[PDB]
């Protein structure tokens, strides 16, 4: 209640603090090494670092100038840089440290060994109904979180999710996070995961989020996305009409939550209600839940992750204008 | 199959149902073809009424403490439901207010009345009006409701089937075939029609209010004394309904257990013939059927007070109401006729309307409760899933059937690729420690730990309808690499070339088309053809020969999926010498765990998982006068009695007549004497009322005829040939046995009465009226010549799709009674969904035929009704335009035609009804119809010459030109191959096929004696048991001949004794479902403890040691030296150590049967077979 009313202001007030003065060029590559390579992207490329002068192992993510440019992209990768380094949640990747050279652009971010929710998804086939509300109550007090800042996240899928040492997740690649109060009108994200109002062309709000959790809860249930077609085109079709169906060892709890989050007409979607982010918490498939323990991570994680090391990366696979680039 | 027309009428072309015309126009002059039925609107599909509900149900249960499901419905249904009760409200509204238009206009005809002559016209024209805003106000919303129901009960429907796949195994054993068939069964068409009737329960209350005051403006005071009757009356009818609801309760449990012993005794016929016990089956059938029909009996008595009350109210509610008025002051008879008129509304609202409504919403309401009671049973857990496991292990498995546990600290461990082969005797607990592995079965103890891919293969081959090829699919994409791979390693390629349409042989439910070895091994396959992680393999080498055994064990489980994890149920050393760990038990415990050395001491590469849920032309192919003189007729009483119902009808008419031509408190004129006519039409329906000394014996005869019926048609069935009794269904079966008797029993007795009452009415009043004015005859003739018509066009195409519509609730019960037969399969691959979508198609055919008899009965109704008012208006201004300065005498006559003929109509509906259902009569009739399949034993020598044999007359022959000799008192071995023909040879010994050639028992030739005697003579050992609901003592003997001493004396030489005693009510305990607590060889020796019961000189043993181990197959070789010594026993089997005690052997092979003396010849011969003798066997076949 009061608790978590008085403590949000909180967080508001400091991150003004940090989006008003920030600090930049922090570092640049004379103090990183180049030891593997974690990840790949579609525009990026993230690195395992560490720095002689501490010791202490970091990821690195690379971006190409040129082809930002070309991508017709730029304003949404300083916004990345910008958003990155003024949260504060202990379920987002914070951020060291910030580079500027001549060819590149690079960014600091904490190491996280237990590799992606994506790779042990696929691996294990499905995870059982605790397994995944484990998590989706995290996703749930990080969607809280950001919506307190008038901030969507607007990408979320399981290759976006990581796993540390305790098992919990921390949220990564806030390429396409923008401070939005009001209404917004670019199409950008992953087709699977993308809402009605997206695909017809028209404005959205902060609603997307909570339809992109219900996806992600029945992929994580299921094992397979709801609206699956071998093509983009024909997948619209399937997300417009909005007909899904469930498997048969779904709980009744569970489909009742997937259809009130799944729902096509965004005046009725939870999250959006009257209630706000409350309607989620009551719902009858998240009794068993204790908000305060899992924000202060003392539940005990149904997944370990066996890192074996800092060096160690065994949980992953085995892998010039300066006008518009002038907050790096 | 066209689009509905529906989808894209005129506004005008719905109002009036006009889009039905086509069908009509294509059905009177031919028969329907299947071109004619429409696809179904998209609004009435299964799959979307089926979201619709469930969507609601589930938010009713997650956000209620009390979830009810009538809250579900009503968030669905409610605000049409309502629409349509204003526009049905308004319509009656108009009905009440018709006499004081109709009224003044009758009053107009005489002189005196000069100020009602003055407006007669405007009058006219607002009656005209009337009629008009009546039509058209009815009919629409009556249609709308109607399709309202049917929605509700399909999405109810949906979701019972869907909660039938769920149900625990604990709970499971509770619930019977019966319950679920009469669940569906009530509920199929009269909760569609009851929506109709269940606004009046607020509609009835305002119009009485509405007609009291009308009724108070003639009679001041003196209306209450006539309301204070009907509130009597309706006090009574109350009273009526709850004891009628008290007997259908109490009858409602039998009718279960009847329809599961007819099932199960029609499903095994062959074994019924064989024993000869069809008598005793008909005896326990009539004796379920003799304690119900006195509940029936007792609430059609209840039911005919109960529908009486509206005739013999019709004069006391006027008399009563009427009399205190004309003693203080004189009464003229227009205010007489008008107080009839308000009275027949009122009567109709007070003692028709409002019960009906009553008991309409306690049905409604409870099936509704009994479907949620239904809904919320204890379910399955799903097994956990996880790829990475790799691993089967379990530790301290204990776990309890219900006492002794049936499992006692279990443990083992196996890996990735590895065989276990689990062993012991007969009853250790070997299905019961798979059941353990595949969640069937909860341990109290313990743990097991796999990913929770599994395939099953079931001791029991379960069958589901379709080809071989959908059989072995069973669900997913074909590929055809491993289709052929696990074909050819499952030795079906010989057997599938026999069969002339290959691979797609369409096989029926149970496939009894197959032979036993033959649908062992196509569930082998089908089992093979998964792909999973682990293999339960139930005891699949049961009814195979040793060779071709061998060849599967060396080519299918050994070789084609070596890489798999596996546990075979075996008992052979051969088996256990290749496995890896070998596990013994012994009445459920470990006695032995380890490998056999300390005894002593490719095509899975494809994701194939990855229908329509329409019907189309291929599942609409299924479904494509002398009736009444034939029911009449069955019973005299019935014919006694409707001559006496005319004896008294003719009196009455007599005595009233007479009285009528006969002719103060009561004022008549010589100008206004003319009411008497419209007065006596007014209240003939009380002077004609059939009381209870005519009404009890109709319906009494009604129920005997339907009770001669049915035994009529059991003892029909059970006499046919079998290949009669192969094509049918078991769906069809018991819709026949369900619906169709449940219908004859309470539907057709009480709609006859009705139908009959109203004819006796209209012709009475007719015939009286006529008598002393012959104009109205004239007058009434052209409206029934158009009714007539009318009638006789519509019945074309309404008895066509009635017999479809019938024929459509086969594939409903045909998929239930499969499913549940396999229920641990289907939730062992994964099937679910599959049997879902089919589901909905028979749901879907269903409704495509009911729609259509739907819209067409509505249109019938709509043009009777408009006939009707065309006539009144016509009638109407030539009766107010004719009268000039004086009497109007055409008027009168008019109108009092048009009086008689609005009973007419209201007989015409009823008349239709009573056709709708005659139906069930003639289906009845037609299954009567099939046609009939028709000391001495000193020695037992038996003598065959030229023995020809085939399943269809014209079809292929299994044997041909067999002929050979028995001596009296010999053991003769008859082996072969897998589906050889080693049954259809027994088969042919007790003529249960079509049969040509010649056998002798003692010089007694088959063609001399009758058939019953035939099969006397011989004992059998079938190779299916045969097990119904009952006592351990009545399945051992049905014919109540042995006492227990015998009894005991047979269980104890047989081994059962220890069977029996662990069960609390030794031989009086009530076996269930087939005997599903015994093992598979307590079945065998419970048929062998029957066939030592009856003593037989000539024995037919189909393989009577089947599934057993060497240990237990001791006590059949004991019993066939020391019961049998003295007889002529033919032991056909597959265990090699049984030809040992044989003195004579028969071969199949190539159709024919070849004769041997010794074993050791016929071994010699034959090396392949010789080569696959086990050793054991080896030594002792060659000392
Ligand atoms: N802190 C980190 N620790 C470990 N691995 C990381 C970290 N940050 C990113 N990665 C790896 O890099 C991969 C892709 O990087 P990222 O998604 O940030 O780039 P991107 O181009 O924005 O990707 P996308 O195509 O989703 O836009 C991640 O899936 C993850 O494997
Ligand atoms: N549904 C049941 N309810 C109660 N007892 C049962 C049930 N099913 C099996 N049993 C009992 O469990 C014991 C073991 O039976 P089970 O069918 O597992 O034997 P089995 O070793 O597979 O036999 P077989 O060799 O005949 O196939 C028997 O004593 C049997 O009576
Ligand atoms: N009702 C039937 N209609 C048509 N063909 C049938 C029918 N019953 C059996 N057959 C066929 O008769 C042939 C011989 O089968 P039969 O059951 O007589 O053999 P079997 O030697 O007793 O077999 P098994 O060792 O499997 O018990 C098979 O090809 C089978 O398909
Ligand atoms: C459907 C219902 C609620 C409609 C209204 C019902 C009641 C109020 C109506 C129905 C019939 C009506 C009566 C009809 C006829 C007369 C005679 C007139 O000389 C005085 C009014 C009087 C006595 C009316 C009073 C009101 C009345 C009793
Ligand atoms: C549903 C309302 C019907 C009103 C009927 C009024 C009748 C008035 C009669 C006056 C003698
Ligand atoms: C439902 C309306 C009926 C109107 C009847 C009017 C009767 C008028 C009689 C005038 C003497
Ligand atoms: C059951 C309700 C009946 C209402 C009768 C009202 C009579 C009104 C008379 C006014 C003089
Ligand atoms: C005095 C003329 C009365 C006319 C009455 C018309 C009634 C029309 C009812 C629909
Ligand atoms: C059907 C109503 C007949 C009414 C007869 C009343 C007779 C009264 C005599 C005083
Ligand atoms: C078709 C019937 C017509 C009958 C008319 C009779 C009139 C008789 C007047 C006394
Ligand atoms: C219901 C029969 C109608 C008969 C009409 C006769 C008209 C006669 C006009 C003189
Ligand atoms: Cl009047
Ligand atoms: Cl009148
Ligand atoms: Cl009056
Ligand atoms: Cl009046
Ligand atoms: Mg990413
Ligand atoms: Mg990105
Ligand atoms: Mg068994
Ligand atoms: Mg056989």
């Amino acid at each position: 209640q009061e608790s978590v009313k008085e403590f949000l202001a909180k967080a508001k007030e400091d991150f003004l603090k940090k989006w008003e003065n920030p600090a930049q060029n922090t570092a640049h590559l004379d103090q990183f090494e180049r030891i593997k390579t974690l990840g790949t992207g579609s525009f990026g490329r993230v690195m395992l670092v560490k720095h002689m002068e501490t010791g202490n192992h970091y990821a690195m993510k690379i971006l190409d100038k040129q082809k930002v440019v070309k991508l017709k992209q730029i304003e949404h990768t300083l916004n990345e840089k910008r958003i990155l380094q003024a949260v504060n949640f202990p379920f987002l990747v914070k951020l060291e440290f910030s580079f500027k050279d001549n060819s590149n652009l690079y960014m600091v971010m904490e190491y996280v060994p237990g590799g992606e929710m994506f790779s042990h998804l696929r691996r294990i086939g499905r995870f059982s109904e605790p397994h995944a509300r484990f998590y989706a109550a995290q996703i749930v007090l990080t969607f809280e979180y950001l919506h307190s800042l008038d901030l969507i996240y607007r990408d979320l899928k399981p290759e976006n999710l990581l796993i540390d040492q305790q098992g919990y997740i921390q949220v990564t690649d806030f390429g396409f996070a923008k401070r939005v109060k009001g209404r917004t009108w670019t199409l950008c994200g992953t087709p699977e995961y993308l809402a009605p109002e997206i695909i017809l062309s028209k404005g959205y709000n902060k609603a997307v989020d909570w339809w992109a959790l219900g996806v992600l809860i029945y992929e994580m249930a299921a094992g397979y996305p709801p609206f699956f077609a071998d093509q983009p085109i024909q997948i619209y079709e399937k997300i417009v009409s909005g007909k899904v169906r469930f498997p048969s060892h779904f709980s009744s709890d569970l489909k009742d939550l997937l259809r009130n989050l799944l729902q096509v007409d965004l005046t009725k979607r939870f999250g959006n209600l009257k209630n706000g982010v409350n309607d989620i918490k009551n719902h009858k498939w998240f009794a068993t839940t204790d908000w305060i323990a899992i924000y202060q991570r003392k539940v005990e994680a149904p997944f370990i992750p066996k890192f074996k090391g800092p060096g160690d990366t065994s949980n992953f696979d085995d892998y010039k204008c300066g006008k518009e680039f002038s907050e790096f | 199959m066209q689009r509905s027309p529906l989808e894209k009428a005129s506004v005008v072309s719905k109002l009036f149902f006009s889009w039905t015309r086509p069908i009509l126009r294509k059905g009177y002059r031919q028969r329907l073809e299947l071109s004619d039925i429409y696809q179904i609107p998209s609004v009435d599909s299964a799959d979307n009424l089926s979201e619709k509900l469930e969507r609601e149900w589930d938010r009713e249960l997650a956000s209620k403490k009390n979830p009810k499901l009538i809250n579900a419905l009503r968030r669905c249904f409610f605000w049409r439901f309502m629409f349509y009760g204003i526009f049905l409200y308004l319509g009656e509204v108009t009905k009440a207010v018709q006499p004081l238009l109709l009224g003044r206009i009758i009053a107009s005809y005489d002189p005196d009345n000069k100020e009602e002559r003055s407006i007669a016209i405007y009058l006219g024209i607002g009656l005209c009006l009337l009629f008009i805003v009546r039509t058209l106000l009815l009919h629409p919303a009556i249609f709308g409701l109607h399709h309202i129901g049917m929605q509700m009960r399909i999405a109810m429907f949906s979701l019972i089937y869907k909660k039938t796949l769920k149900l625990s195994s604990r709970v499971l054993d509770k619930i019977s075939i019966g319950q679920l068939v009469s669940l569906l069964s009530n509920n199929l068409n009269k909760f569609d029609e009851g929506l109709a009737l269940a606004h009046f329960v607020w509609i009835a209350p305002l119009q009485v209010a509405l007609l009291m005051g009308l009724i108070w403006e003639l009679l001041q005071a003196s209306a209450f004394c006539g309301l204070g009757f009907l509130i009597v009356l309706a006090l009574f009818q109350a009273g009526l309904g709850r004891m009628m609801m008290k007997y259908r309760d109490q009858r409602a449990g039998k009718i279960s257990e009847r329809l599961v012993i007819t099932s199960e005794m029609i499903e095994n016929i062959q074994s019924v013939k064989a024993y000869c016990w069809e008598e005793a089956m008909e005896k326990m059938i009539e004796n379920l059927r003799q304690t119900e029909l006195k509940l029936t009996r007792k609430a059609a008595y209840v039911r005919y007070f109960n529908s009486s009350a509206f005739f013999f109210s019709g004069f006391f509610v006027v008399f009563l109401s009427v009399l205190p008025y004309a003693l203080i002051k004189g009464i003229i008879l227009r205010k007489i006729f008008t107080t009839i008129s308000f009275c027949i509304v009122l009567r109709m609202a007070v003692t028709r309307q409002f019960p009906w409504a009553v008991q309409t919403w306690y049905d409604s309401l409870g099936a509704i409760n009994k479907i949620q009671d239904f809904l919320q049973k204890q379910e399955y857990k799903t097994l956990e899933y996880n790829l990475t496991t790799t691993e089967v292990v379990m530790e301290n498995v204990t776990a309890f059937w219900e006492g002794t546990p049936v499992l006692k600290d279990i443990n083992f461990k196996i890996e990735r690729g590895q065989l276990l082969a689990v062993a012991g005797s007969t009853g250790a607990g070997k299905t019961s420690l798979l059941m353990v592995i595949m969640g069937e079965l909860e341990p109290s103890e313990g743990k097991i730990k796999h990913s929770g891919r599994i395939s099953f293969c079931s001791q029991f081959s379960w069958i589901m309808p379709g080809t071989i090829k959908e059989n072995i699919i069973f669900g997913v994409s074909y590929d055809e690499y491993r289709y052929r791979s696990v074909i050819k390693a499952c030795q079906l390629e010989e057997d599938i070339s026999k069969f002339a349409e290959k691979d797609n042989i369409v096989l029926g439910e149970g496939g009894i088309t197959l032979s036993g070895g033959q649908r062992a091994r196509i569930s082998l396959a089908r089992a093979v053809y998964k792909d999973a992680d682990l293999y339960l393999l139930d005891s699949p080498f049961g009814y195979l020969d040793v060779l071709t055994e061998k060849e599967i064990f060396e080519s299918c489980v050994c070789k084609l999926m070596a890489n798999k994890t596996r546990i075979l149920v075996t008992s052979k050393m051969e088996h256990l010498k290749k496995a890896d760990k070998i596990l013994i038990l012994h009445e459920g415990s470990s006695y032995f765990y380890g490998t056999f050395s300390e005894l002593q001491n490719d095509i899975y590469s494809r994701r194939l998982s990855q229908i329509s849920e329409e019907i189309n032309e291929e599942d609409l192919k299924e479904c494509f006068w002398n009736t009444y003189l034939r029911y009449i007729t069955v019973h005299k009483s019935l014919i006694f009695v409707l001559i006496w119902c005319l004896v008294i009808f003719l009196a009455e008419v007599a005595a009233s007549l007479v009285v009528l031509w006969l002719l103060y408190a009561v004022i008549i004129t010589s100008t206004s004497s003319y009411y008497v006519f419209y007065i006596y039409v007014g209240v003939a329906d009380t002077l004609l009322a059939m009381g209870f000394f005519r009404g009890l014996p109709l319906v009494h005869t009604l129920i005997t005829v339907s009770k001669i019926l049915h035994h009529k048609m059991l003892h029909s069935v059970l006499q046919a040939p079998m290949s009669t009794l192969n094509t049918l269904k078991a769906g069809g079966i018991l819709n026949r046995f369900s619906k169709d008797i449940a219908i004859l029993d309470d539907l057709l007795p009480l709609t006859i009465f009705d139908f009959i009452q109203l004819l006796l009415i209209v012709i009475g009043a007719i015939a009286v009226v006529a008598v002393l004015q012959p104009y109205i005859f004239v007058a009434t003739v052209p409206v029934i010549v158009a009714f007539i018509m009318l009638r006789a066009y519509f019945l074309q195409t309404s008895q066509q799709l009635k017999q479809l519509e019938s024929e459509g609730r086969s594939p409903i019960f045909t998929h239930l009674v499969t499913s549940l037969k396999g229920l641990w399969t289907l939730r062992a691959f994964g099937r679910q969904p599959y049997f879902e979508t089919l589901f909905h198609k028979a749901l879907n055919l269903h409704t495509a035929n009911w729609f259509l008899y739907l819209s067409t009965l509505r249109w019938f109704q709509m043009r009777i009704e408009m006939i009707f008012v065309i006539f009144f208006i016509a009638v109407t201004f030539i009766s107010i335009l004719t009268t000039g300065e004086g009497e109007g005498r055409v008027g009168i006559i008019l109108t009092l035609a048009m009086n008689i003929m609005s009973t007419l109509q209201w007989a015409v509906n009823s008349s239709i009804d009573v056709d709708s259902l005659m139906r069930s009569v003639s289906r009845v009739f037609k299954f009567i119809d099939m046609p009939t399949e028709g000391i001495w034993p000193s020695g037992g020598q038996m003598t065959v010459k030229d023995l020809t044999a085939k399943y269809t007359e014209g079809g292929n022959a299994i044997l041909e030109n067999i002929s050979f000799s028995i001596s009296p008192g010999q053991r003769v071995g008859l082996l072969g191959r897998t589906g050889s023909g080693k049954s259809t040879l027994l088969s042919a010994f007790l003529r249960l096929l079509n049969t040509e050639g010649e056998i002798q028992i003692d010089g007694v030739s088959w063609d001399s004696i009758t058939l019953q005697q035939w099969r006397k003579a011989f004992g059998v050992i079938p190779q299916k048991v045969f097990i119904f609901s009952g006592t351990f003592r009545k399945n051992l003997d049905p014919y109540e001949q042995w006492s227990d001493q015998e009894i005991w004396k047979v269980a104890d030489e047989v081994g059962l004794r220890s069977v029996i005693e662990q069960f609390p009510g030794k031989l009086d305990f009530v076996l269930v479902d087939g005997g599903c607590v015994l093992s598979h060889g307590h079945k065998q020796l419970m048929c062998l403890a029957r066939s030592v019961l009856s003593k037989a000189k000539i024995l037919l043993l189909d393989q009577p040691s089947a599934h057993l181990d060497p240990v237990t197959y001791q006590i059949i070789r004991r019993t066939l030296k020391q019961a049998f010594a003295d007889c002529t026993v033919i032991l056909c089997e597959h265990r090699i150590e049984a030809m040992l005690e044989c003195q004579q052997f028969l071969v199949i092979e190539e159709n024919k049967v070849r004769q041997y003396d010794s074993i050791q010849k016929l071994l010699n011969e034959r090396s392949l077979f010789r080569q696959a003798i086990s050793p054991s066997d080896r030594v002792k076949l060659f000392p």
